[PDB]
């Protein structure tokens, strides 16, 4: 009926402006994020450069997420990832930085999760949260040779893909082949450089998360603006329709009654 | 041909950009590299890393800390925690926290963690004394 | 209602002839139609009963000309003809915000302006519910003292530019400093033209309250105690400092000298305050 | 001249008072060989009018509550307004729209009819440019390169096109900023200024309110004048330089007068 | 079958904001979203 | 638009009649009633005047028939009625793009098809603004 | 009418029926993005499940007062939160006819009763768990 129309209209009306609204926030935190990017990729890149000359090849799985969810499908193809590696490696302790992924893989492996990380995502990933969880993987004494970690690569603005990046252990650092090949390595100097590159790692993809997640909230929010604009012209166009339809209809019976006379 | 990529959490210097000597002092040892250096790594101590291009350029970069690693194929991956020119710094700044630093390690008493928290501000201090004052 | 449907369409005709009178010579007169709908519904019901042509919604096709001769009669007689003049108020009740119904239609069209309310508005706390944005006055500005004119067209600039960025402030709170000096003026002005029922204010009174409102005055205060500001900083400046308020009076409009007395004035209030 | 059907008067005299002031213009057309303006505000109320008569009439309404001759009233009317081998009617008529709604009777019965549109914008006024004109809203029938010219099509096309991509630019300048495409998009965000500064112009009947003396641009000083912005000639020169000034000549003495007090 | 929450106004489920009224599916985002945050108050 | 309204209600037949001498004669005419949906307009004027009762959109309940007995006479015929042909164009007018309303959806019962122009399309520079997608040749 | 048109049976049970499915109305969103619940709410969700497949029945096969109370109870009271939603019509079926000419003693007891005393939901659980263990 023309009253159900002005409602929906009305109701879709409000969705465009707070997605309007999210749009304009997010792309602001995307253009922040992407320019802090554009400096904390190489980092990233000289951090895996060891790893990469090393050619070392694979637990402790680290997930990177945030509580601040309705980002696009960050969190659900990442613990879709998760759970190809519930069905990989069974028997690997995975450590979450996410509420998300937290709700998400809880009960399917509820029995395989170490720890889960919360109150993150409305801050800005700054090296001091990466140090936080540098300090909690090894103060917490859980035994890892190998790892990853599951970060939303930054492919473009609207492509974002879900990789790994290898993380190793001071153990099998020491054990590796090629290791030899590198000098003035003893116990300390080992131990302090592996916990280093680990927090170097860690910055590494909550940049590369952060402005994944901005960027995919960004244009999922254009999209939902877009289509929420498309609906409001189809709903206004349904409802100039009825309007004009029950001021024709209406008159009808009122001229019919006035000739049966 | 040695591809530096100093970089660091808050700024970028230097990216596979041809340098004919960086000093790095390391906890094995305040060294020096060369293009088609030993195959090694080592672990950043506080101190003055210095920059000298093929130009013959003198750039004093002081860190607090890091890591330095340099691989077969002559590529230098030096990552410093925060990585500052040193004229943008004070030695009465750096006396300030390292007489504060001395406070610390007086008033420690049995806090042994805080003995330590106040010997390495110490060393801090005094490597940012020796970088501002030179 | 008990009165009969002729009755109904000749009172709000009756009464614009008593009005009439005091604008015929040389004074001025306020007629309030409360409400313009009730008449075309009797008049609707006589032409009905009389067997004339229905239009849309069933009324006459001259109800439009019922209407519009009633409301063209409010004028302002020019000098040569006593200078008198006729205001007119009239109201319309509309269903479910339908502005665009038939007898609403009309006199929107006829009259120089509209008041809209809103129970949604009427529900928030804004009394009187006023929708700023769609409330019309086609005469402007120049129905306004120069005191009101200087200071309401700052606040209709910056109530504007408050509904424009009115969607951030809802949930936005690590925006930029100036969104969010926005949206905290537009919420100090939304507040400061909440008024109680039956207690109309003098210009003077109004002028100055809204004059703290948008000279960020009231930035420092609690939107909850802007009611207390109003009255409190009224009497502090009515019995204490009543030069100012001379000298707006004799010049008519507030100048700088006057801008800077008030702000000191305000600053050692809101101290105490 | 004026013809004025006020409100308080019966539909009869409403409906008819458009063709009151038609006749007046039809004389100065016919008897003179003039191009003769007419103005009729508003040609909804006219429609209204009609609708009201047809309804005392007693005939039965059509769609939407209009009368039954609504096309055949609009048409009457509407087809004594044209050039004629004496000379021209040209009209210009406010008009309403219903709710809002251009499938309405009213106005899409009107829109027949209609060979421009001319659209003013309180947004382009709250910009300072006068007259408030939409550049982007305002059409017209006669813009194609076979009645006005090929190079007045190209121009009008191109500052369309320029003003559609300064339209596109304003939300990336206003997320990110002002460094943008190096200064490709900076010389088109500079001409696409230049363009709505010269827009606007003073007009000789306000020049007593504004105190800006009026101004009366032919078409090719308006043609050679937006060319030239388009060409990027006059990118050494303020966008302060091109505000309410009407020939390009103006412009550049402007900016002269500028660059000689700064 | 039973009017679930965020349905529509008056169409077996729902009441309060615009997008409730209007029901259909973001209705029940709505009222799903706002169960779950106050059952896990509980 | 100047002229009565039984006059554009007549002129489609008018024009038809004019076709259709070709169409008998063994010739082939080309017809284009430009437009169909003002003549219905005119028509529902004259059904208004006359009383009758109105239907959707206060159209008569005959204006299917109009067109339909004006379109049907557009046929091509056997080689033992001369050969000849008819074509007809009608014209439609649609009101934001609504092909669903009550006369284009009488046209489309009655015609071969309809070559569908669009606003969007037209408004990019494409012209003629067809949609593909939407043009139907029986 | 309420429940004055509902027998003594009945209404003990559709009372608890209309309270369960008012909680399971709470609850029954949470099927469309959340993912992990309490252990409360997602046995409140199963139960309310089952009784939404409770309800559903076919054509030109209605049931008698003492089959519709007896089904309802057992869904109202936990015992088919351990039976998957699509054996719900086949449980229907064969437990009624176990309930019919086995324990027809207890059918003659609700009746006599006219309501469900606690010892009597005592042995029509036991026989529900006696019924699941051979299911």
């Amino acid at each position: 009926t023309l009253k159900a129309v002005s409602i929906r209209l009305k109701s879709v009306k409000n969705i465009q402006k707070i997605t309007q609204s999210m749009k304009m926030v997010s792309a602001a935190k995307y253009t922040k994020a992407e320019r802090e990017l554009r400096v904390a990729k190489p980092y990233g890149q000289g951090a895996m450069k060891f790893y990469e000359k090393t050619e070392l090849k694979g637990q402790l799985i680290i997930a990177i997420s945030s509580d601040r969810g309705l980002c696009g499908a960050v969190h659900s193809s990442v613990g879709r990832q998760l759970k190809a590696d519930l069905a990989a490696n069974p028997d690997t302790m995975v450590i979450c930085v996410g509420d998300k992924i937290r709700n998400i893989l809880q009960r399917l492996y509820g029995n395989n999760l170490a720890m889960v990380c919360n109150d993150f995502g409305r801050r800005p990933p700054v090296f001091e949260d990466a140090t936080k969880v540098a300090r909690a993987v090894l103060e917490s004494g859980m035994e890892f040779t190998n790892g990853k970690i599951v970060y939303n690569a930054f492919r473009s603005v609207v492509s974002f893909r879900t990789t790994d990046i290898p993380v190793f252990s001071k153990n099998a650092i020491e054990s590796a082949d090629s290791i030899a090949a590198y000098d003035s390595l003893d116990s300390d100097v080992i131990q302090s450089y592996v916990e280093y590159s680990l927090a170097s790692l860690i910055y590494y993809t909550m940049k590369e998360n952060a402005t994944s997640e901005q960027s995919s909230r960004m244009t999922a929010m254009d999209n939902a603006s877009k289509n929420a604009g498309e609906m409001i012209d189809k709903l206004t166009m349904t409802f100039n329709r009825t309007r004009q339809a029950v001021i024709t209809r209406e008159l009808i019976e009122i001229i019919s009654g006035a000739s049966a006379l | 041909q040695m591809a530096f990529t100093f970089a660091a959490p808050s700024q970028v210097f230097y990216n596979n950009a041809n340098i004919r000597q960086v000093d790095v002092p390391s906890f094995s040892g305040s060294f020096g590299i060369l293009p088609a250096h030993v195959a090694t790594l080592a672990v950043l101590k506080p101190g003055v890393v210095t920059v000298y291009q093929e130009d013959g350029s003198t750039k004093k970069y002081f860190v607090s800390s890091g890591t330095v690693t340099v691989n077969d194929d002559s590529s230098v991956q030096v990552l410093a925690e925060e990585a500052v020119p040193v004229e943008n710094l004070d030695l009465q700044a750096a006396r300030d926290i390292l007489s504060k630093a001395q406070s610390d390690v007086t008033s420690a008493g049995a806090d042994m963690l805080k003995l330590a928290e106040g010997q390495i501000a110490v060393e801090v201090g005094e490597a940012l004394v020796k970088a501002a004052e030179g | 209602a008990s009165d009969a449907a002729p009755l109904q369409y000749l009172a709000p005709y009756s009464g614009c002839a008593m009005g009439e009178f005091f604008r015929d010579n040389g004074k001025h007169a306020l007629i309030i139609y409360d409400d313009l709908s009730k008449q075309a519904v009797a008049y609707r019901q006589m032409s009905l009963l009389l067997r004339r042509p229905p239009g849309r919604e069933a009324y006459p096709g001259d109800v439009f000309y019922l209407h519009s001769r009633l409301l063209e009669r409010a004028a302002k007689m020019s000098e040569s003809n006593g200078g008198g003049s006729l205001t007119a108020l009239p109201v319309i009740e509309t269903q479910a915000g339908d502005v665009s119904a038939y007898i609403p239609t009309n006199v929107i069209s006829i009259t120089d302006g509209q008041i809209f309310l809103e129970t949604e508005l009427f529900y928030k706390g804004i009394r009187p519910a006023i929708n700023v944005g769609l409330s019309v006055s086609r005469v402007g500005s120049a129905a306004q003292t120069r005191a009101m004119k200087q200071v309401a067209g700052s606040m209709k600039l910056e109530l504007a530019q408050y509904r424009e960025v009115a969607a951030f402030a809802q949930f936005g709170s690590d925006l930029d400093a100036s969104t969010q000096q926005l949206l905290s003026r537009g919420v100090r002005l939304t507040e400061l033209l909440k008024q109680g029922q039956y207690v109309p204010m003098a210009i003077e009174d109004q002028v100055a309250i809204i004059y703290c409102g948008v000279r960020g005055h009231l930035d420092k205060v609690e939107p909850s105690k802007i009611t207390k500001f109003e009255k409190e900083f009224s009497q502090h400046i009515k019995t204490s400092h009543r030069d100012i308020l001379d000298t707006i009076a004799k010049e008519g409009q507030i100048s700088p000298d006057t801008d800077a007395k008030l702000k000191k004035v305000v600053t050692d209030f809101l101290s105490t305050f | 001249a004026l013809v004025y059907g006020q409100m308080n008067e019966p539909p009869g005299a409403r409906a008819r008072v458009a063709l009151t002031g038609l006749t007046v213009a039809e004389y100065f057309r016919d008897q003179e060989g003039q191009d003769v303006l007419l103005f009729i505000d508003n040609i909804f109320r006219f429609t209204q009018a009609g609708s009201e008569v047809s309804a005392l009439l007693g005939r039965i309404p059509s769609a939407v509550g209009y009368q039954p001759t609504l096309a055949t009233d609009m048409g009457t009317m509407q087809e004594r307004i044209t050039t004629t081998k004496k000379g021209s009617i040209t009209s210009v008529q406010a008009i309403y729209v219903p709710a809002d709604d251009l499938t309405d009777p009213a106005p899409a019965t009107t829109f027949a009819h209609l060979d421009a549109t001319t659209v003013l914008s309180r947004a382009i006024a709250e910009l300072g440019i006068y007259p408030a004109v939409d550049p982007l809203d305002s059409t017209s029938r006669i813009l194609d390169p076979n009645i006005i010219g090929e190079e007045h099509y190209n121009i009008a096309r191109g500052v369309q096109k320029i003003l559609q991509d300064y339209k596109s630019l304003q939300d990336i300048i206003a997320i990110l900023g002002m460094d943008e495409l190096s200064e490709e998009d900076k010389l088109i965000v500079s001409r696409a200024r230049k363009i709505q500064r010269f827009l606007s112009q003073p007009f000789q009947v306000a020049e007593v309110f504004t105190g800006h003396a009026g101004k009366l641009v032919p078409i090719k000083d308006t043609i050679k004048g937006f060319k030239m912005i388009l060409n990027g000639e006059l990118d050494h020169l303020p966008e302060v330089a091109f505000y309410m000034v009407g020939p390009i000549e103006e412009v550049v003495a402007k900016a002269e007068k500028i660059a000689e007090s700064q | 079958q039973l009017g679930e929450l965020g349905t529509g106004a008056g169409k077996g489920g729902g009441g309060g904001g615009s997008v409730r009224a209007a029901g259909g599916s973001f209705g029940r985002r709505e009222a799903a979203e706002e169960e779950r945050y106050f059952r896990q108050k509980e």
